[PDB]
């Protein structure tokens, strides 16, 4: 004990980073490497280390094309998390004038928090994680083929090819773990790679909805 | 174990009113006042504890015997065993072997 | 569909008509092939009756 | 079908469109395999093949 | 309170066994006895008190009858005597029948054919 | 019908709802391509979100809950007692019956069960006073019908080609015969003026037979008026094998 | 009909049904169903949407809006009973260009 | 409540168990025999299987009629009472009872020997009453009370019991059917 | 083929157990894609198969085990001033078990869903032993609830994650390499994949909607073809991989996994004519009229 | 269950074996044989049955299960576990079956009857539902696979 | 797990059951309104201490644990003396003084209906209860479910069972309207005196039955109930297919849903019912045809028995207390499902029973047969139930010997003789479950009891006329008993003055060259059905 609280931080914080990596923002190459001893170097065992600070982080930004865009991650520590502690978070985002953050729960909140993420404001949006979710990249798993969102451009080009209208695509659920992962809106079209059995490779469409 | 009392045949209950804790009747006054102890319970009941420290746990149980394989003999499978029911009843041993796109675990 | 059941029939008949008889193929008993064939053989035909 | 006693349908199409769809479409001569797999249905049987 | 067994009781006898001889008697009657529970009824009525061209006869089958059958019987008290009491040792005394040792029995003349048939009557 | 009989308040036979939230579904009733399983959606989530209310903010009238409170039979619960502070409205109501309370004692027992009984004649006068600007609302489109007339007060019999003279006629005639025997039986004895109590429980038959009529499958049937047998209602000759 | 001491008739079930959507054989399984069962007759109202007779509206009490059809028998015999039960089948119908 | 958890598995004391159960369980106050305390032993409570009627202490076998009597000869020879339960009618007729075919019963015989009781090599039994001989084997085991008594109705009014003693063992005698064929074949 | 099947025997991985489905009625249970199932199975890597380290013991971390025999066994206290519930533990037991538990995680284990027994009503006398103290609750409750408290040792709700059960031989044959794998009979992906110390990136289930909720639709109709192709390839007979393809497509372009049934089909389909010819012809007719629903006819 | 799995090891061997040592015996230009070699009928299964030894009968992928109480028929003997009075049959049909075999043997047989029988309703009502669902789909010109909509 | 009883008498059916869907029992029965917990109905049944239940029902620790449980909720419920519980449980009653005697009118009367009790001495139904729960609480031990298709559970009915309900209900129906119109016509129509024989109706009994036979549905209001397809139109297109016919037995489930149950072949059937003969198709296992050589037995007087079982030593139940059925060596002894007693030694009351039988004193048909997981003696006398004769074997020797073989072929004695005789006797599927049978006599060894007459009357009538069916596959010899009573041949000899709707022969048939012996005794060969190719 406190080797596998240690090494489940260090995973979920892999993953966390990964996403962000993913989903296109600041990222330095020697994070992706940084080994679990690497990690007990930079941060002690789990008596000395402090979940709900500890770990915080913000460094990202959207430099893929704003870097005056920043975002945050939050790992909260108490198992369900009360209206106190997001509006917490909350008052932190409006010091700091940031538009989105990442929340990740131990085991669950309370009822009234989960209607509130609906309702925080049109301009503030936070996305929900549970720990034994991220604790796997689901992007890596070998029955997921790789999904690669694209820009309005290339949906209009596609929709020009086969004469449709952007309805008759297949769906993709706006809840979906994926979907959910890259954090894309209603609206948005995904481009499905599937591995053929052999060398070929065959291409889908879906529309999330 | 159960007990009746010899007055008028109904079972027993145990409570205290006194300096001393007593067994006693519910319709009778007959009691018996309990100055000794017995050593026979009703085996209570709480589901299976699977995952008490599931996956990955702790190291202090490592251990240095371990079995071997018939087949490949690969590096990597330290013993475990394990119960059955209860505490009247006995414990099994199973020997579970896992490298890839196979099935193995012997009994 | 291993009606061997039939090939005796067919050979026991056989053998019975030649000599004037009825044979009997009741159910664990009735006449063996073992004395049959050396009835036929008798009449002169081939024991197996091909 | 086992000729054991089967019994079996027959239609006569009544519109020279339904004659031509019956003949291409359905005609035996375009339907020596099967859909499932591709393997061929009408080849030999019993007592051709010895 | 007591409780009734069987309604014939003749196919059952007591026995004393002593060195050299043993007596039997026949027994008049079986009984079953159990601890009485009415107290609590009784305080039920107490408690419930201080709270505040006739059709065909079918009386026969209903159990006041029986009731009102067993109280016409009128109650007789008994004077008990315990084991520790001499008068049960004097009571005692009236098991053993005098007589001499070797009789032969005038009754039981019939023979084992007799006995068969006798026991088991044509159906 | 009770579905829609859950909507309206029933002192304006308006649709409760916020006047943005009107407009909020308006909007949402316009977006095009509107699906049959959106329609049913629609219909789920506008009933969730209006139950909730209890006052018809039009005219601050208040509603209760209603519920089918027998075999074809519903029932309403605006004068309903409440743990809580007992409605003005309902001791009101609650303190009129002296009259039949003196006159009769079973009354006193029961004076909590008095409710609003929904008969046909009422529902049938209150649909008929929907406003038109709410109808689409309901999700049934005013071109395919009106509420008022899903209440039935008249009936085709279909044209002897569908039942043949020898099924002797078919069971749909003998049902119909005995549709209109009954009915004759009605205005016949109320013009008698007998008594209240036959005139209604005689419409209860005749309501359930009138029901029985187009399916023959009802299983709410007492004991002593249970068909003693089977018969072809029309989905029995639509259904099956 | 269906039995052998009255004339009888084979049946097209849905098995073979399905067996014709195999083929894609749009034309022969018109044929086998409608043409040679049941054919029939009948006269819509384009005005108001539900079938009359003789050319005539007994609904509309014209005759102006009247147009012939070509409807398997047991699908006209569905629409009277659904127009039975207070549930009416409004049919519109346009040219075939 | 407690997360951080490092368990262990190193083999522990044996002894050591024994003596937290004592320090835990072994503090006797017993000597608190107090009077409103006090137990006789007489008194207990009882366990429910009459034969191990031992639940705390101050700190059936298996047998066969030709024992039982044997032991009730030798072993001991003191006086006991016995119930036994005797065939539906025994051989003998009515005694100048006059009869519809009544079974005989000991309500209707006189007093006296009427017959012996023989044990055989290898302790088979038989009661000789007559010209007859009836098998005799125990009865079911019994555990409760079973007091003999003597109803004495001294009067109309009132009368007088005495209890004359207990029954530990029954009896049960039957006609040998196999041996009334062989003697008159059918 | 569905006709054709004959449900052969034998089809026991060569073990004679893990009874799984097979044959017509698994055929059905994949179409239907009903939510419940009999008899799910997953699998699962870790490292490395066979004889010294690291893999057997994650077997007794996540699979069935009683409290029960962790206890030798279990005896009364009473004594004049009061009494409580005690139970043994027999670590030299556990230690050849290697389950990591001691007297503190069962400590940690109680006061979860039991009568709220507060942590200060458990004590630990030693390492070898836990004892709770009973209490009355009031609620029906006295002290005598002694007989209600006997809810310790088999079965009333316990620690760890439930729905999970043992898994047993199944040998290969082709020694030509070393390979070996663990399954599990259970019920949750999410759980058994996220465990500390296995190779969850090839975990598999054979429950179409358990992969669905745990990583998206595209593993779901993945998991539609295997097991479809499985079933039949096992009762020898064959299929082109393009009918599967197309099965499987149509089931879950909606986003969900449609059953193909009533319910789904409903869902699918819109025509009120055609879902009146197939089932339930009576609601969807009269539900129809009230919606004012027009059909064309194509 | 080790035991049952002996016991069933040995008495298939004991089948095959036989049926191998018949074949080997079998003269060619044999008639059964030619009809097994070249696939028109029969197989070789058929042929040792015939002729060598009517294999193990097994109900439901196991040996006879007790009828009685403890006993599959009462003439053997109680808790018995001998090949024999579980269903083997060491009688070739050309040498005639004994009456408790033909007892097994019929008991064996029956459950294939019942089974095609049963068969007749399940898999119709799976193509009904199966072919519903799935008939309007059509290849496009597009190359598209397109619903009805 | 579960239990329940369709207790029935000659007045009504009815069932009980017990519940355990909590751990405690509970007694579920119609008329009452919600399950009662049985200590409960045990309390109201006359036995109130606790002691005494649990003597009933066992002493062993872990049974009595099990049963633990089953009390809590009784001393939760101010529930103590037996008025206490008449009180809760006649709150409890079902309607379609009330509180007190019509609740214990119905116990006494109509749960647990066919064990009797007269003068509310109920010791009887008490331990009638103990042992239906002590089997429940034991079975959870051992998933021995019971198996439902043991032919030992199953009765045959035949044309004298079912026409004297339908001219017992007629008779009394009868009654009745000249009952009603008698009551109408004096005390009204006339003051001089009516007399009834002017309203003899004739036609209602005369109509009542041939309708009834003649369209095979036999509605009957006092049991609530029909039954449907109970004859069938007698097929003559061949002599075997009238004979055949008149040997069928079919089956209550009438293909109600797929079980994959009864349809089966069972062991139980051996001897008793043919194996190769079933019709094929849908109806394949549902209907079955009678062995060769077979009995069905009718009622017997089941005076003596009773008698006789008192006075080999059983012990009356009502003596002795609880705490003896759970002994070891204690058997119970019933009696067409009654408790008659407790004996211990029983295989000398078996022994002796059967040597009774033996000699004759006891009916013929009367079987003992022996249980010895629960330890109870079965004594069964209804009638329709199933029996064989076989030879008996008395230490390793047969009883019948080639001198009387010779006395009946010449004719001196006939089969009944072998009878009293103690030759040969007869068996019941119950009672063949205990002895051991020889099939050939170079199979007997020290144990065997028995000997079988002649294996091949195992088969039936029509599975009979194949030859060598012991050669063939067993699916080939099914098709042929279906196949043979279509063939065409003779009938029988007036056939030429039968005007009948279809009839087919064959002009000139001949007999079989190969024909077995099952033909040489239903005379078939002087009736042919086929040509000699
Ligand atoms: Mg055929
Ligand atoms: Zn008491
Ligand atoms: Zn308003
Ligand atoms: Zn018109």
């Amino acid at each position: 004990d406190d080797e596998e609280e240690t090494y489940r931080l260090w995973k979920i914080r892999k993953t966390i980073m990964q996403l962000c990596h993913d989903r296109g923002y600041l990222v330095t190459q020697d994070e992706l490497d940084q080994t679990l001893e690497e990690f007990k170097a930079q941060s002690g065992d789990k008596p000395s280390e402090g979940r709900p600070r500890r770990t915080d982080l913000t460094v990202l930004v959207a430099h893929n094309d704003d870097p005056t865009d920043q975002m945050f991650v939050f790992f909260p520590e108490e198992p369900k998390v009360g209206i106190k502690t997001i509006k917490v978070y909350c008052q932190r985002m409006q010091e700091e004038n940031i538009t989105r953050a990442l929340i990740v729960v131990q085991q669950g909140m309370t009822p009234s928090a989960k209607q509130s993420l609906v309702d925080m404001a049109p301009k503030y949006i936070l996305e929900q994680f549970l720990q034994q979710e991220l604790l796997i990249n689901i992007t890596e798993h070998e029955l997921v083929p790789e999904h690669v969102v694209m820009t309005k451009e290339e949906v209009t080009e596609l929709l020009a090819r086969y004469k449709l209208r952007e309805n008759q695509l297949p769906r993709i659920q706006a809840g979906d773990p994926v979907a959910r992962y890259f954090g894309i809106k209603r609206g948005q079209v995904v481009k499905i790679i599937r591995p053929s059995e052999t060398a070929g490779r065959y291409i889908t469409y879906r529309l999330v909805q | 174990m159960l007990l009746f009392c010899p007055g008028c045949g109904n079972g027993l209950i145990v409570e205290e009113g006194q300096r001393c804790h007593r067994f006693s009747c519910n319709t009778c006054p007959y009691v018996h006042n309990i100055t000794r102890k017995v050593t026979n319970r009703k085996y209570p009941k709480l589901k299976e504890v699977d995952d008490v420290l599931g996956g990955a746990a702790a190291w202090e149980n490592v251990d240095s015997t371990a079995e071997s394989c018939p087949k490949c003999e690969h590096p990597r499978a330290y013993f475990m065993q394990l119960q059955t029911r209860s505490a009247d009843e006995p414990m099994t041993t199973f020997y579970k072997c896992c490298n890839a796109q196979c099935g193995h675990r012997w009994r | 569909r291993m009606t061997v059941g039939k090939l005796i029939e067919l050979l026991a008949g056989k053998a019975g008509v030649l000599d004037g008889r009825f044979h009997y193929g009741t159910a664990f008993g009735g006449s063996k092939v073992k004395d049959v064939c050396e009835d036929l053989v008798r009449h002169g035909y081939n024991y197996l009756g091909k | 079908a086992d000729f054991d006693g089967d019994e079996m349908n027959l239609h006569l199409p009544q519109t020279e469109e339904a004659k031509a769809e019956a003949l291409v479409l359905m005609g035996t001569k375009a339907n020596l395999v099967t859909p499932r797999n591709g393997e061929p249905l009408i080849a030999a049987i019993q007592d051709f093949l010895t | 309170c007591s409780s009734q067994t069987t309604s014939n009781t003749s196919r059952y006898a007591a026995a004393l066994y002593r060195q050299g001889e043993l007596h039997l008697t026949p027994l008049h009657g079986i009984l079953q006895l159990r601890p009485s529970f009415s107290y609590l009824d009784k305080a039920d009525a107490k408690h419930r008190e201080r709270e505040a061209e006739q059709a065909r006869q079918r009386r026969v089958q209903s159990y006041e009858f029986l009731q009102k059958k067993h109280a016409e019987e009128p109650w007789v008290h008994l004077h008990y005597y315990g084991l520790r009491d001499s008068r049960s040792e004097h009571e005692r005394q009236y098991l053993l029948c005098p007589g001499s040792s070797g009789v032969e029995n005038t009754e039981l003349v019939k023979s084992p054919s007799e006995y068969l048939m006798m026991l088991m009557p044509p159906s | 019908v009770i579905g829609i009989l859950q909507m309206i308040c029933k002192t304006c036979c308006h649709i409760m709802l916020s006047q943005e939230e009107k407009k909020q579904f308006l909007d949402y009733l316009k977006r095009p391509g509107l699906t049959y399983l959106q329609k049913r959606g629609l219909k789920k989530k506008i009933s969730d979100k209006c139950r909730k209310k209890n006052i018809c903010h039009h005219c601050g009238a208040f509603n209760g809950t209603v519920k089918k409170c027998g075999l074809l039979k519903i029932i309403h619960e605006k004068y309903k007692t409440n743990k809580k502070v007992v409605d003005p409205i309902v001791s009101n109501f609650l303190q009129s019956f002296e009259t039949a309370i003196e006159h009769n004692k079973e009354v006193e027992p029961l004076l909590g069960r008095a409710q609003e009984n929904l008969n046909p004649l009422v529902v049938l006068n209150l649909f008929k006073r929907i406003p038109a600007e709410d109808v689409p609302l309901l999700l049934m489109n005013p071109e395919a019908g009106k509420p008022s007339d899903l209440i039935l007060t008249r009936l085709l019999v279909p044209p002897l080609c569908i039942r043949p003279s020898v099924v002797n006629e078919d069971d749909l005639t003998m049902k119909l015969t005995e549709i209109i025997f009954l009915n004759d039986v009605i205005k016949k004895h109320r013009i008698s003026g007998a008594k209240t109590q036959m005139i209604m429980e005689d419409w209860d038959f005749l309501q359930l037979q009138c029901a029985l009529y187009i399916n023959s499958e009802l299983s709410g049937i007492p004991l002593n008026m249970a068909p003693k047998k089977w018969t072809r209602g029309f989905v029995q000759r639509l259904k099956g094998k | 009909t269906e039995g052998r001491s009255r004339d009888g008739g084979l049946r097209l079930g849905e098995m073979e049904r399905d067996c014709l959507i195999g083929y894609g054989a749009s034309m022969l399984l018109l044929e086998r169903l409608m043409i040679s069962s049941d054919a029939f007759e009948v006269d819509v109202c384009g005005q108001c949407g539900l079938l009359g007779y003789s050319g005539w509206c007994h609904y509309c009490k014209s005759s102006c809006h009247v147009s012939s059809l070509r409807i398997p028998y047991a699908c006209k015999l569905l629409f009277q009973e659904l127009q039975s039960m207070n549930i009416i089948p409004r049919l519109k119908l346009s040219k075939y260009n | 409540r407690p997360e951080v958890i490092q368990s262990h598995s190193i083999f522990e004391q044996g002894p050591a168990e024994m003596m937290k159960k004592k320090g835990n369980w072994d503090k006797t106050v017993d000597v608190s025999d107090m009077g409103p305390s006090h137990i006789i032993n007489i008194k207990k409570e009882k366990r429910e299987t009459d034969e191990e009627t031992k639940q705390i202490l101050r700190m059936l076998p298996k047998d066969v009629s030709v024992a039982e009597l044997l032991r009730e000869l030798s072993l001991t020879k003191e006086e006991e009472l016995l119930f036994l339960q005797l065939p539906d009618t025994l051989p003998g007729q009515p005694p100048t009872q006059d009869i519809a075919e009544n079974a005989c019963t000991l309500a209707d015989l006189t007093e006296g020997q009427v017959g012996k009781l023989l044990i055989r090599k290898s302790g088979r039994v038989q009661l000789l009453l007559g010209k007859v001989t009836l098998d005799v084997t125990m009865g079911t085991a019994c555990s409760f009370l079973q007091e003999l008594v003597s109803v004495g109705l001294g009067d109309s009014r009132t009368g007088e019991m005495t209890v004359l003693g207990h029954v530990k063992h029954k009896l049960v005698c039957s006609p040998d059917f196999e041996s009334l064929l062989d003697h008159k074949h059918r | 083929p569905g006709t054709q099947m004959t449900l052969k025997t034998f089809h026991f991985a060569g073990v004679a157990s893990m009874n799984i489905t097979l044959g017509v009625p698994r055929i059905k249970e994949i179409i239907n894609a009903s939510k419940a199932i009999s008899t799910p199975i997953i699998t699962a890597q870790l490292d490395k198969d066979d004889d010294a380290d690291y893999a057997r013991l994650v077997k007794g971390r996540i699979e069935k085990t009683l409290l029960g025999e962790i206890s030798e066994y279990i005896e009364e206290v009473f004594l004049p001033d009061d009494c409580f519930i005690l139970v043994k533990l027999s670590l030299e037991r556990i230690r050849l078990l290697r389950l990591e538990v001691n007297a503190e995680t069962v400590r940690y284990s109680i006061c979860t869903s039991k009568l709220r027994v507060k942590p200060g009503d458990v004590a630990v006398h030693g390492e070898a032993v836990v004892c709770v103290t009973p209490r009355e609750n009031s609620k029906s409750s006295m002290y005598y609830v002694l007989q209600f408290l006997k809810e310790d040792l088999p079965k009333v709700v316990v620690q760890g994650i439930p729905e999970v059960s043992r898994a047993v031989i199944h040998i290969d044959e082709q020694s030509g390499k070393e390979k070996y794998k663990l399954l599990v009979e259970g019920d949750n992906l999410r759980a058994v994949m996220a465990t500390h110390g296995v190779k969850g990136t090839r975990t598999t289930s054979n429950n179409t909607y358990e992969v669905e909720k745990t990583l998206g639709i595209e593993a779901a109709r993945t998991t539609i073809i295997n097991e479809i192709q499985y079933t039949m390839v096992n009762h020898g007979m064959s299929i082109d991989r393009r009918h599967v393809m197309l099965l499987s497509d149509l089931m879950t372009y909606k986003g969900e996994v449609l059953g193909i049934t009533r319910f789904g089909l409903a869902k699918m389909k819109e025509s009120v004519l055609m879902l009146a010819s197939f089932e339930k012809t009576a609601d969807h007719l009269f539900d129809a009229a009230y919606f004012g629903q027009k059909d064309s006819v194509c | 269950e080790t035991l049952e799995a002996l016991i069933l090891k040995e008495l298939s061997v004991i089948r095959d074996h036989a049926g191998s040592a018949c074949l080997r015996e079998l003269d060619k230009s044999n008639s059964p044989l030619t009809m097994a070699l070249c696939g028109s009928k029969g197989s070789f299964i058929n042929i040792s049955q015939m002729i060598a030894c009517v294999g193990q009968q097994a109900i439901s992928g196991s040996r006879v299960p007790d009828g009685f109480e403890n006993r599959s028929l009462p003439h053997f003997e109680k808790h018995s576990k001998l090949p024999a009075a579980k269903g083997f049959v060491a009688n070739s049909f050309y040498s005639g079956l004994t009456p408790t075999e033909f007892f097994f043997h019929t008991m064996a047989g029956r459950e294939g009857l019942v089974d095609t029988a049963v068969k007749t309703a399940e898999t119709g009502y799976m193509q009904r539902r199966l072919v519903k669902s799935l008939e309007d789909l059509c290849s496009q010109y597009d190359l598209t696979v397109r619903s009805s909509t | 797990v579960g239990a329940s009883v369709t207790s029935s008498t000659h007045e009504k059916k009815s069932r009980t059951n017990m519940a355990v869907k909590q751990g405690r029992f509970y007694l579920r029965h119609n008329t009452l309104s919600e399950d009662i917990p049985i200590v409960i109905i045990f309390k109201a049944m006359g036995v109130e201490s606790d002691q005494e239940i649990v003597q009933m029902i066992g002493t062993e620790e872990h049974v009595m644990a099990a049963f633990g449980p089953s009390l809590e909720e009784c001393q939760k419920a101010q529930i103590f003396t037996q008025m206490q519980a008449l009180k809760y449980i006649g709150n409890k009653v079902r309607r379609q003084k009330t509180k007190i005697e019509e609740a214990r009118e119905l116990l006494a009367s109509t749960i647990l209906t066919h064990v009797p009790v007269k003068e509310f001495n109920f010791r009887a139904k008490c331990i009638y209860t103990a042992v239906m729960v002590r089997r429940v609480i034991l079975a959870q031990g051992d998933n021995k479910v019971d198996d439902r298709d043991y032919y030992g559970n199953k009765r045959l009915e035949l044309a004298g069972q079912l026409l004297s309900l339908l001219f017992e209900d007629l008779f009394k129906k009868f009654n009745s309207e000249m009952k009603k119109i008698a009551d109408q016509v004096i005390p009204k129509q006339r003051a001089a005196q009516f007399d009834v024989v002017k309203h003899m109706r004739q036609d209602q009994i005369t109509n009542g039955m041939v309708n009834a036979i003649s369209t095979g549905n036999w509605s009957l209001k006092r049991f609530k109930m029909d039954r449907q397809g109970v004859t069938q139109v007698l097929s003559r297109l061949s002599y075997i297919s009238a004979l055949g016919m008149m040997t069928r037995i079919s089956s209550q489930f009438e293909k109600t849903r797929k079980v994959s149950g009864p349809r089966s072949l069972q062991p139980s059937q051996w001897g008793m019912l043919c194996p190769s003969d079933t019709p094929e198709g849908e109806a394949c296992g549902l209907v079955k045809n009678l062995a060769l050589m077979t009995h069905i037995t009718t009622d017997m007087e089941d005076g003596p028995i009773v008698k006789l079982a008192s006075n080999l030593g059983v012990e009356d139940v009502n003596l002795l207390c609880g705490e003896e059925l759970s002994y070891p060596n204690v058997f119970l002894v019933f009696l067409n499902g009654n408790i008659l007693g407790v004996i211990r030694d029983h295989k000398k009351l078996v022994n002796t029973f059967r040597l009774m039988r033996r000699a004759g004193y006891i009916n013929e048909f009367v079987s003992i047969s022996t249980n010895l997981t629960d330890r109870c003696v079965y004594i069964s006398s209804d009638g329709g139930r199933l029996c064989r004769p076989y030879i008996i074997v008395k230490k390793q020797k047969p009883a019948v010997t080639n001198k009387h073989m010779e006395e009946l072929a010449q004719g001196y004695r006939n089969f009944e003789d072998f009878l009293h005789e103690s030759l040969v006797e007869y068996l019941d599927v119950n009672e063949e479950n205990d002895c051991n049978i020889a099939l050939y006599e170079h199979t007997i060894n020290k144990d065997t009891t028995h000997l079988e007459i002649e294996p091949f009357t195992l088969l039936g009538v029509c599975a009979g006329l194949i030859p060598y069916p012991h050669h063939n596959q067993s699916p080939r010899n099914t098709y042929q008993c279906a196949m043979g009573k279509q063939a065409m041949g003779t009938i029988g000899y007036n056939q030429r003055n039968r005007i009948d709707t279809l009839m087919y022969l064959l002009a000139y048939p001949q007999k079989p060259m190969v024909k077995t012996k099952t033909i040489e005794l239903i005379e078939f060969e002087k009736l042919p059905a086929g040509q000699n190719a």
